């Protein structure tokens, strides 16, 4: 999608894996803010948002929460308080053809500047003020949008590439997608403290006979103790016995 | 898209004939078809302003005058009817989309209480004394311009064709000259060829000392 | 509004840049944006735009030309001037209903300085019989444009009765061609016997004069 | 959208829950043993609001507007495919749709039309969809699934039972499901049955309204305008309200709930 009709898709009810994108080396001009990036899969979030742009090369501070240029004012406005972060790709030899390439267009014409996260695909051509062009393109009256020229010979920061930002807005709702987190492996007959989908304890965890339904995941004795779990990564019920600690 | 404009106009002072823009691959409803002057100098200014869709023009306030702007868009045309005219309002009129990225061919206005006379051809000999220069003095014709000629186009160096001037008299005068060595003007042969279509005349002149 | 436009004339070498300026009468920031429109023109081409407003530029007009400026003052710059930047820009205005273009903005292009060589054609018998007489004082190839050319009829200074015709500079020589005519009638002109043209170009130190007489 | 007007009044009366209505609180696993758990449970032998869709005239629906009353203890009772989904919310929003191709739980902010229905047109085919007026946010969830409902008029005394808890609880609209072959007429049989959770559908807008979502018939050997196409399939449904107890639930060997008892009731179920 181009810069101004930026496309919008929310990724929540799923989880995502964050971490591929850190070991990217084509998404190399990673600037972004808020969240730690070593944390993002250590959170979860409501929301997962994504939008996605081509723009110049020169464009990559322009848009930001703290910086605004007009292009990033009207067009795309991250939110002053951005909780999500940008990504930005270098993708300069797919986007451009030879001598440059005319598929994209990018809105700069408007009298109000866009609030944080606004699209705007009206085509009615801005009158410049007082003056009405009721419609008809003149020296006050011009389109709102120009047509984009791109090439990496081209001069500072006109280079064409891809901006995927992510936004999380965990604030309404429970959250219900989180990182991938905590993958052990699994050892049997050995006192252990263990975290069976957040069962917390220490013991001897067993192979065991008896089975739950389906339905159920956990298990506890007579009295409210736990008794089995069944291990979420492999569907088996595995029986606990926590280790000896008679007196000597 | 392509404009196409019409046309050469020979309007007497008082008169006023209304050119046309045949707009053809124009979307002619959100470029208003503006229109402009250039004159026989620099000196350019904006005629009018007008809405396809609309309806409405703008116009300057200098000279709003008498001029129509109209939005034809049966035909897809502008049209100019700058009605009251004078000798002073004479040169081209340019119609082009919006603020004018593409321009029209434009028509030449030539309001002259004068009309149409033929060309006369003069010779101007060659230098009494090196390189000696001839030619031929178009005079005294209208319109604008004669297509001039050495030797029927034989003769292509070191020739100028310098562009025409308009006089008192309400005609048009220009020069044909050329530059050559002595040794030519013994024995090499130079003829002019003076054409001047509207008034159908055709004109060629030996020069020679 | 009146947009009166300094250097009108300035000479360009192949890329090499230029400032060419506009001063409106008050300022265009009407709307809280500038108006001014900027036009280039070859000679008996018709005229693009360069710029959308005070800063933008028109789709399919190369990068390299440019420029900006505020309230009344508003100006270009183009690094990289080739031979197509050889043309008539002018610079409008869109606040105040009289938009109106501005002057002349000949660029040329650059090199060294050229004299100009001058002929002068006297008028033939042929056509003094006509009833007219025609002396062309011509100037054959100079690069700077400013030149002042004066008849001398026996000495005696000439006004009111010449037609001057100017050339554009060609792509490759770079050097104006010009000429002037002094027309007078049969008898007039058959009167007085010394006709010469005097030619004053800075190329010249001093100024050069052709002359002949009747016969 | 469509006001279907053919309705016949008859005020819906009120049925014994009998011992009917009881889920698993949560996924823990018990065996042989007898837990006393507090939570949002039908009390034993309450009155559920009998509402019926039959067209034998007497032809008349029923899809009110119902508040939701902390919880909602629904049980459609069907021969054919005739209740077709749920709608919740505060002002009408949740949109829990058997669509006859996919389960549609679209949760978003649309405000629908009155009388909700579908209708399905008999060349026993569906007809269309007439309800989902706007479409807003759709934000929380769209989650479908390809099936196939076989959308026809089966003569018989029915022979299904979806019982169904919905609930809102910490956000998270819990929804418990079971399913059981019963003959009988047209009454609520007895027998325990416990409804094994469903989906948990984590969502943000609690929930006020409550109203049920059903399917017309338009056949041929009855067509017309919109009052015409009724052909109301024979079927029923019954609505209780959950209320805060404490029940003594007994679990079998294998984990399932087999009995539970009331501990307010009578004397000695205390
Ligand atoms: C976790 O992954 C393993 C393999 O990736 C899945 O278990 C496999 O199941 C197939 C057939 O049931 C066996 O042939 C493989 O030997 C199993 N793999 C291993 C490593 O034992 C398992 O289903 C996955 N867990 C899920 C999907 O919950
Ligand atoms: C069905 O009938 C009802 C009541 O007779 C009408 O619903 C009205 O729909 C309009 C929609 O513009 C609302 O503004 C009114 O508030 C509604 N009124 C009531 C009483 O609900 C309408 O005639 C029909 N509904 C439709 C067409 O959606
Ligand atoms: C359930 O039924 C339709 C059957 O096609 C589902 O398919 C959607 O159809 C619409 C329009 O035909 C498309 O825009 C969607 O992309 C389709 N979805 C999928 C998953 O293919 C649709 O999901 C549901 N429609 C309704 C109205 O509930
Ligand atoms: C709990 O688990 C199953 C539930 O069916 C019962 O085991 C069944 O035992 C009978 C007779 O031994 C077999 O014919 C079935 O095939 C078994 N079913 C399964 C799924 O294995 C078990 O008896 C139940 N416990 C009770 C009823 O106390
Ligand atoms: C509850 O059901 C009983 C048994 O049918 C009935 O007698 C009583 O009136 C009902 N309560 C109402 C309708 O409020
Ligand atoms: C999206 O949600 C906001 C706030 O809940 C609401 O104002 C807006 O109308 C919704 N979008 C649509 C298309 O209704
Ligand atoms: C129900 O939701 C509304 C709107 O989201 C909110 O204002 C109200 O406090 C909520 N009531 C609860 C959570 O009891």
């Amino acid at each position: 999608a181009s810069v101004y009709a930026w496309n919008r898709k929310r990724i929540s009810n799923c989880v995502a894996d964050y971490s591929v994108l850190y070991n990217s080396a084509s998404f190399s001009t990673f600037k972004c803010y808020g969240v730690s990036p070593t944390k993002l899969n250590d959170l979860c979030f409501t929301n997962v948002y994504a939008d996605s742009f081509v723009i110049r090369g020169d464009e990559v501070r322009q848009i930001a929460p703290g910086q605004t240029g007009k292009i990033a004012d009207y067009n795309y406005k991250l939110p002053d308080d951005f909780t999500g972060c940008v990504i930005a790709w270098n993708s300069n030899n797919l986007d451009s053809k030879v001598g440059g390439n005319y598929n994209y267009l990018y809105r700069l014409f408007r009298k109000s500047n866009l609030k944080p996260f606004e699209r705007d695909i009206s085509t009615e051509i801005y009158q410049a003020g007082s003056t009405p062009c009721n419609g008809v393109e003149g020296f006050n009256c011009y389109f709102p949008l120009q047509s984009y020229g791109f090439q990496p010979t081209n001069g500072v920061g006109y280079q064409p590439y891809r901006v995927v930002v992510l936004s999380f807005e965990l604030l309404h709702a429970p959250a219900t997608v989180c990182g991938p987190k905590k993958s052990t492996n699994l050892v049997k007959n050995k006192c252990v403290n263990f975290n069976f989908n957040g069962l917390t304890g220490t013991g001897v965890l067993t192979e065991s006979n008896k089975k739950f339904l389906p339905f159920q995941q956990f298990g506890r004795d007579i009295a409210d103790t736990t008794d089995a779990v069944r291990d979420p990564q492999t569907l088996e019920i595995l029986d606990i016995t926590p280790c000896s600690f008679g007196g000597v | 898209v392509q404009l196409q404009q019409s046309g050469p106009e020979l309007v007497k002072p008082g008169a006023s004939v209304k050119i046309s823009c045949k707009a053809s691959g124009y979307s002619f409803t959100g470029y208003s078809m503006n229109w402009m002057k250039q004159s026989p100098e620099k000196s350019l200014e904006w005629i009018g302003e007008i809405n396809p869709s609309t309806g409405g023009t703008t116009d300057n306030q200098k000279f709003k005058a008498k001029a129509t702007l109209t939005v034809d868009k049966s035909s897809s045309t502008a049209y100019m009817q700058l009605k009251s005219l004078t000798s002073e309002d004479s040169a081209v009129y340019y119609c082009a989309r919006s603020r004018g990225d593409y321009w029209g061919q434009g028509t030449s206005v030539t309001v002259s209480k004068a009309s149409t006379k033929g060309p006369s051809v003069f010779p101007l000999a060659p230098s009494s004394k090196g390189t000696a220069a001839l030619g031929c003095l178009v005079k005294d014709y209208f319109p604008e311009p004669v297509t001039v000629s050495w030797n029927s186009g034989a003769l292509t160096s070191g020739v100028h064709t310098f562009p025409a001037v308009l006089q008192s008299s309400g005609l048009y005068s220009l020069s044909s000259v050329v530059t050559v060595p002595s040794s030519s003007l013994g024995t090499q042969t130079y003829i002019c060829n003076v054409n001047h279509k509207p008034s159908n005349t055709k004109v060629d002149k030996k020069v020679e000392p | 509004i009146v947009l009166t436009q300094s250097p009108a004339s300035l000479a360009v070498s192949l890329g090499q840049r230029a400032t060419i300026s506009c001063r409106a009468s008050e300022s265009v920031e009407y709307y809280g944006t500038s108006l001014m429109q900027w036009y280039q023109q070859k000679p008996g081409q018709p005229p693009k735009v360069l710029i959308y407003a005070a800063s933008n530029v028109e789709s399919g007009v190369p990068a390299r030309f440019s420029g900006s400026g505020s309230g009344t003052d508003f100006s270009l710059n183009i690094h990289p001037v080739e031979e197509d930047d050889i043309a008539m820009y002018f610079c409008q205005q869109s606040r105040k209903v009289p938009w109106t273009f501005g002057g002349g903005t000949k660029l040329e292009i650059k090199r060294t300085v050229a004299a100009p060589s001058v002929f002068i054609f006297p008028p033939s018998d042929e056509q003094l019989k006509s009833g007219t007489a025609s002396v062309v004082c011509l100037l054959n190839n100079f690069y700077p444009r400013e030149a002042k050319v004066q008849w001398k009829v026996d000495n005696a200074l000439q006004s009111g009765n010449s037609q001057e015709s100017v050339t554009e500079q060609d792509s490759k020589d770079s050097t104006y061609s010009l000429s002037s005519t002094l027309t007078l009638s049969k008898a007039d002109y058959e009167k007085h016997k010394v006709y010469a043209c005097e030619v004053t170009h800075q190329g010249l130190s001093s100024p050069v004069t052709k002359s002949f007489n009747r016969g | 959208c469509v006001n279907l007007t053919t309705r016949t009044q008859l005020p819906p009366a009120y049925t014994n829950s009998f011992t009917r209505g009881v889920y698993y609180p949560d996924k823990v696993f018990r065996s042989s043993v007898l837990h006393s758990t507090q939570d949002l449970f039908l009390p034993f032998f309450s009155n559920v609001t009998w509402f019926h869709a039959i067209h034998v005239g007497t032809k008349r629906f029923d899809n009110p507007v119902l508040p939701f009353n902390d919880g909602v203890y629904f049980a459609s009772t069907e021969k054919s495919n005739i209740i077709r989904g749920w709608i919740f919310g505060t002002t009408l929003s949740l949109l829990i749709v058997n669509n006859a191709t996919n389960v549609v739980i679209k949760v978003c902010e649309f405000q629908f039309c009155n009388d909700p229905f579908l209708g399905v047109y008999y060349h026993w085919m569906e007809s269309e969809f007439r309800v989902y007026s706007s479409a807003n946010n759709c934000t929380f969830e769209y989650v479908s699934q390809p099936f196939l409902m076989d959308l026809e008029g089966k003569q018989g005394n029915f022979k299904n039972l979806r019982e169904f808890v919905f609930k809102n609880i910490d956000g998270y609209f819990k929804i418990y499901s079971k399913h059981t072959p019963i003959n009988l007429v047209r009454d609520l049989p007895q027998g325990f049955s416990a409804l094994e959770p469903l989906v948990d559908l984590p969502i943000g807008i609690n929930i006020t309204r409550f109203q049920t979502l059903l399917a017309l018939h338009r056949s041929y050997l009855t067509p017309g305008d919109s009052s015409s196409g009724w052909t109301a399939g024979a079927a029923a449904y019954y609505v209780g309200y959950l209320q805060p107890r404490t029940f003594l639930l007994k679990y079998n060997e294998n984990g399932t709930i087999t009995d539970a008892v009331d501990c307010a009731l009578d004397p000695l179920s205390e």
